[PDB]
RNA sequence: CCGAUAGUGAACCAGUACCGUGAGGGAAAGGUGAAAAGCACCCCGGAAGGGGAGUGAAAUAGAACCUGAAACCGUGUGCUUACAAGUAGUCAGAGCCCGUUAAUGGGUGAUGGCGUGCCUUUUGUAGAAUGAACCGGCGAGUUACGAUUUGAUGCAAGGUU
RNA sequence: UGAGGGUAGCGGAGAAAUUCCAAUCGAACCUGGAGAUAGCUGGUUCUCUCCGAAAUAGCUUUAGGGCUAGCCUCAAGUGAU
RNA sequence: AUGGUAGGAGAGCGUUCUAAGGGCGUUGAAGCAUGAUCGUAAGGACAUGUGGAGCGCUUAGAAGUGAGAAUGCCGGUGUGAGUAGCGAAAGACGGGUGAGAAUCCCGUCCACCGAUUGACUAAGGUUUCCAGAGGAAGGCUCGUCCGCUCUGGGUUAGUCG
């Protein structure tokens, strides 16, 4: 019994969401979410939307206790990049890079 | 420093725009190529 | 060739055999009416005038080809033809005579 | 300043081993709570 | 016959964005319909999701309904694999597998020997000679019309168009 | 030092430097002749054939280029050559 | 008895049509992209995806025919680093507002320019001016401002120019 979340074009580039997603791989939802508040980084607060997300959905869609679930996958793609010209140097360029976080819970029965 | 360039309205008007070119031959020749290549803008 | 108040049969589609009243027209894409065929289930918002909304069973239009006149003398589908009386020109049924349709 | 050859894909991701981060503190919140920074009363939920 | 790097620069917002003081230069981007029927309705965070829902003959067919592919790149799983000096392959084999459009089939990944490009240009190069990731419009042999040399014939005392 | 004027490229302007004429100047910029010409450099691919040629004298308003001979492939022929 | 960047006469395939014949196809037919077959080829007949209505085979003819480089062109794509840099100057604390504040607003203190980083008028620019409200992008943050949206807008001369 799996839930999952994604969050789509999140304005953050994926190397560096990554790192934070390393740390709560594998754990226990409630750990997970101490984790990421104890994480001083940029990505913490969406990550974490994303995570509450996921067990909002294995509560109410599909009735499993909140409180068994551990985190099985949680990894971030990478969206469309957006091109921007950098005035401020010398007319080279400077991609936005975005991406998609997806989280999947589960409680490790079938 | 200062640069190439120093817009002037009256000096605009008044060697380019409409009176100027069609004032000669040679403009007038302008205006003809731009309307046949279908200009938005003649002068 | 078929026109507002007309009793047709579908000839085409998932309705088909099923007989009707055509209700509206749109004679430039070529699409006709007929009651009780081709239902949508709209899903419509809630509006400034209505509730919340209903799934909207209301009938969709369906391409005019696939549709045809029924002979008024023996209830066959039939093509149609013009017969001239008197300037005016009129729908024949081409395996009868005439066919008489104001509604 | 320019490299000679591009680095390939092994090498790029071993100079990354070391570039990650640690695992945080979490000292517990006995009295009420979401779990706070070690040896703080930290700003969400501090009770030390 | 152009079949849309197209008869067109432009079958879409085109002599338009934009660039240039001006003469002038000059793009990219095309693509339901089965029918919007375009996620009423309903439930957790703004965006975005998860569910149901649907006209859905089929939404990993959700505004990228011309669908729609590849490769580069990815990224998260795993099977086997960790005393060294390397044109990374090739020829000599423990662990793990298991077979289609079918029969020394199909394999996968560990060891001792041996080891220099489309290439180009050169007497000679593999660079301490040149030039270079992936994909592609997409990128290098007609006739006006002649000459000369290599199949079939009116058809051979013969040649007409 | 401001405003408004003027001088234009086979030309102008120059207390003269080959200096300046829109970040350009031993002769600006744009379009056209124009696919200029390039005895030089680089490129030249989906086939796979099979088998088979290799590479110097002589002349040169022009000599790291060219032409004819040599060394050639392929095809006929004569046929002891 | 049977090699050659230059050589002759060879059998073949991708696109198209004739000019045909014969097929696979709306109980599905593709093609195309992922599959064990054919192979020196180039090039085609049976498991996923696709759709969801388009292709092959045979013989012959015609070539926008004919795909690793040209410091090739680009619809173009994407890499090679958490590296360089973030463009002169003094801020601190309290309150407030908020989903969230080194950033926004109010306060107090401190500081800087002071023949000016002050106040007017030209040229030039053309709605940036003023209020509300969300800012999906914009700003080398956030919005919780304007230089996106709506209008609510807004420019008044006998004497100024």
């Amino acid at each position: 019994m799996e839930a999952k979340a994604v969050a789509r074009t999140i304005r953050i580039a994926p190397r560096k969401v990554r790192l934070v997603l390393d740390l709560i791989r594998g754990k226990n939802a409630a750990e997970a979410i101490a984790i990421l508040k104890l994480t001083n980084k940029a990505s913490s607060p969406v990550i974490e939307k994303v995570l509450m997300s996921a067990l909002a959905n294995a509560e109410h869609n599909y009735d499993m206790n909140t409180d068994e679930l551990v985190v099985k996958e949680a990894y971030a793609n990478e969206g469309p990049t957006l091109k921007r010209f950098r005035p401020q140097g010398r007319a080279s360029a400077i991609n936005k890079r975005t991406s998609h976080i997806t989280i999947v819970v589960s409680d490790g029965k079938e | 420093v200062k640069r190439t360039y120093q817009p002037n309205k009256r000096k605009h008007s008044k060697v380019h725009g409409f009176r100027k070119r069609m004032s000669t031959k040679n403009g007038r020749k302008v205006l003809a190529r731009r309307r046949r290549k279908g200009r938005k803008v003649l002068s | 060739h078929i026109k507002k108040g007309d009793n047709v049969k579908v000839i085409a589609g998932k309705d088909k055999g099923k007989e009707g009243k055509v209700i509206a027209t749109l004679p430039k894409k070529d699409r006709v009416v007929v009651e009780g065929v081709n239902i949508m289930k709209k899903h419509q918002k809630p509006t400034q005038l209505n509730p919340e909304g209903g799934i909207l069973e209301t009938e969709a239009a369906i391409h005019v080809s696939n549709v045809q006149l029924l002979d008024p003398k023996t209830n066959e589908p039939t093509r149609v033809g013009y017969k001239f009386v008197d300037g005016k020109k009129v729908r024949i049924a081409k395996k009868s005579g005439e066919e008489i349709k104001s509604n | 300043a320019v490299p000679k050859r591009r680095t390939s894909k092994t090498r790029k991701n071993k100079r990354r081993t070391h570039f990650k981060i640690s695992v945080p503190g979490m000292t517990e919140c006995p009295n009420c709570g979401e779990y706070k920074l070690s040896h703080r009363v930290c700003k969400n939920c501090g009770s030390y």
